[PDB]
């Protein structure tokens, strides 16, 4: 899976 | 979402171009339709298989508290048009990165991306950038300098108007920004052009792309059409004392095991002088300050007068036949673009810019603020120690000095006033034609008045 993260790591969406 | 098209956008832009030199050091193939989308392609499959981190620029809190922002306070943008649409983008101004923005009213039933995808003529907001920053950075004029706002006419012979004015007179330059007249910024691109001044290299360092510069209303954003999110870079241009720092959602691409296929470097361009960017800052806190063509410092006042009193600078515009409405917004620290407007280029009323996108922003960067107190800074904006000082003749714009005004020497006196240049020198002394622009008929009433010591 691969993640798109907020500047503090936390996850906006998995793809 | 947008924040999800947004982002994984811009992270597949960044997987393309580090593939088209993994996966194959492309010639001028890259050109071909066909290998664009090939690699558009397999930047695709990259993410959605290669297990990749995308660590994006955008703030959490910032952001959802600028969807809450626009959700609760859109409406004050709607003034009987329809629903009115929007797009906004907060920017760092040391980094270029965007901290969080608004895509429209709501993407459920409108997809357009106002922030990012759609282009808009920025109006009065091209000014600072592409006329008045750029014959400042020339030692072409500075701070008190004088311009035309005299009765003139296209090339095609059609009068400069500003809303039912033809023009008046002689005005300062902060005069001209604060009413955002037009036909002192006409003079001033035509001198650009006249002496044969790089336009074009300053607009494409900042990343505008403008397909014909031989364009009189070009300072007024005719021929120019621009999306929220470039305009907005400008603008952070402006604030980070002249430095261009690129626009981005992205500053992190980490493959599944471990490495780094993608990161931010800071590349900074000074693309004006810090004189001139200093020099504009100082002219574009009194377009807010003045509240001629924007009641935003009001607006705010009444909502959070501590954040009133931050240093806030900024430009606004408005469309020939109000159909966008422009308002751009810096401290220090940030840069916040807004345009509003219908996405068919149906009319606003008169007062939508003045007032409700005003209003409506002020709101906006209160909402930011209340998620990240801190953030919008206590930091002043202040000239840097590279400008020259002038003593000019508030009458000219220039340093006192004798004239020939019809035969007859004047001495040239009168009142005087600190100009703020960006040259070596500073201002030259009066000469007859002292102002940017005006014709033989403006100049004989310019210095009949003047005359009239
Ligand atoms: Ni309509």
């Amino acid at each position: 899976i691969s993640e798109i993260t907020y500047s503090d790591g936390t996850v906006i969406a998995s793809i | 979402d947008y924040l999800y098209f947004t982002t994984l956008a811009e992270a597949q832009e960044r997987m393309y171009d580090y593939l088209a030199q993994r996966d194959n050091v492309s010639a001028k193939e890259l050109k071909n339709e066909a290998t664009q989308k090939f690699y558009r392609d397999l930047a695709a499959k990259e993410i959605e298989n290669g297990g990749y981190k995308i660590t994006t620029t955008i703030d959490q809190k910032i952001h959802s508290a600028m969807q809450s922002a626009v959700a609760d306070y859109g409406y004050l943008l709607d003034d009987g048009t329809g629903r009115v649409e929007v797009g906004n983008v907060l920017m760092d101004n040391q980094t270029g990165a965007i901290l969080g923005f608004v895509g429209g009213r709501n993407y459920q039933e409108n997809q357009n991306n106002h922030a990012f995808d759609t282009k808009r003529s920025p109006a009065s907001t091209t000014k600072p950038l592409l006329a008045y920053g750029i014959a400042i950075d020339q030692g072409l004029m500075g701070s008190e300098t004088i311009l035309s706002n005299y009765p003139t006419n296209f090339a095609n012979g059609n009068p400069i108007m500003y809303a039912n004015s033809k023009g008046t007179g002689m005005m300062t330059l902060g005069e001209a920004l604060n009413y955002s007249w037009n036909i002192p910024a006409y003079w001033t691109y035509r001198m650009l052009r006249e002496n044969g001044v790089d336009v074009k290299g300053y607009m494409e360092k900042m990343g505008y792309e403008i397909p014909e510069y031989g364009i009189e209303s070009l300072p007024m954003g005719g021929g120019i059409e621009v999306t929220v999110a470039q305009h907005t870079n400008g603008y952070q241009t402006l604030a980070n004392n002249g430095v261009y720092h690129q626009k981005h959602v992205i500053s992190k691409i980490e493959a599944a095991d471990g490495r780094v296929v993608y990161e931010y470097q800071d590349k900074p361009v000074q693309v004006y002088s810090k004189a001139t960017a200093t020099i504009m800052q100082g002219l574009l806190r009194e377009v807010l300050s003045s509240r001629v063509t924007t009641t935003f410092k009001s607006n705010l006042t009444s909502l959070n007068p501590t954040l009133a009193n931050a240093d806030w600078i900024g430009k606004t515009g408005t469309t020939n036949q109000d159909e966008n409405m422009w308002l751009m917004l810096s401290t220090p620290r940030l840069t916040l673009g807004g345009w509003i407007g219908h996405d068919d280029n149906h009319s606003l009323s008169r007062r939508a810019g003045y007032s409700n996108n005003s209003n409506y922003m002020a709101h906006l960067v209160n909402a930011i603020q209340q998620a990240s107190p801190s953030i919008w800074g206590n930091e002043r904006f202040a000239l840097d120690p590279s400008v020259v000082k002038s003593e000019v003749l508030k009458s000219t714009g220039q340093k006192p000095g004798k004239v020939s005004v019809e035969g007859k020497e004047v001495e040239v006196t009168g009142s005087t006033v600190t100009s703020y240049w960006a040259n070596k020198s500073g201002a030259p002394a009066t000469s007859y034609r002292f102002a940017i622009g005006g014709s033989d008929a403006d100049y004989q009433n310019a210095w009949s008045s003047i005359v009239g010591s």
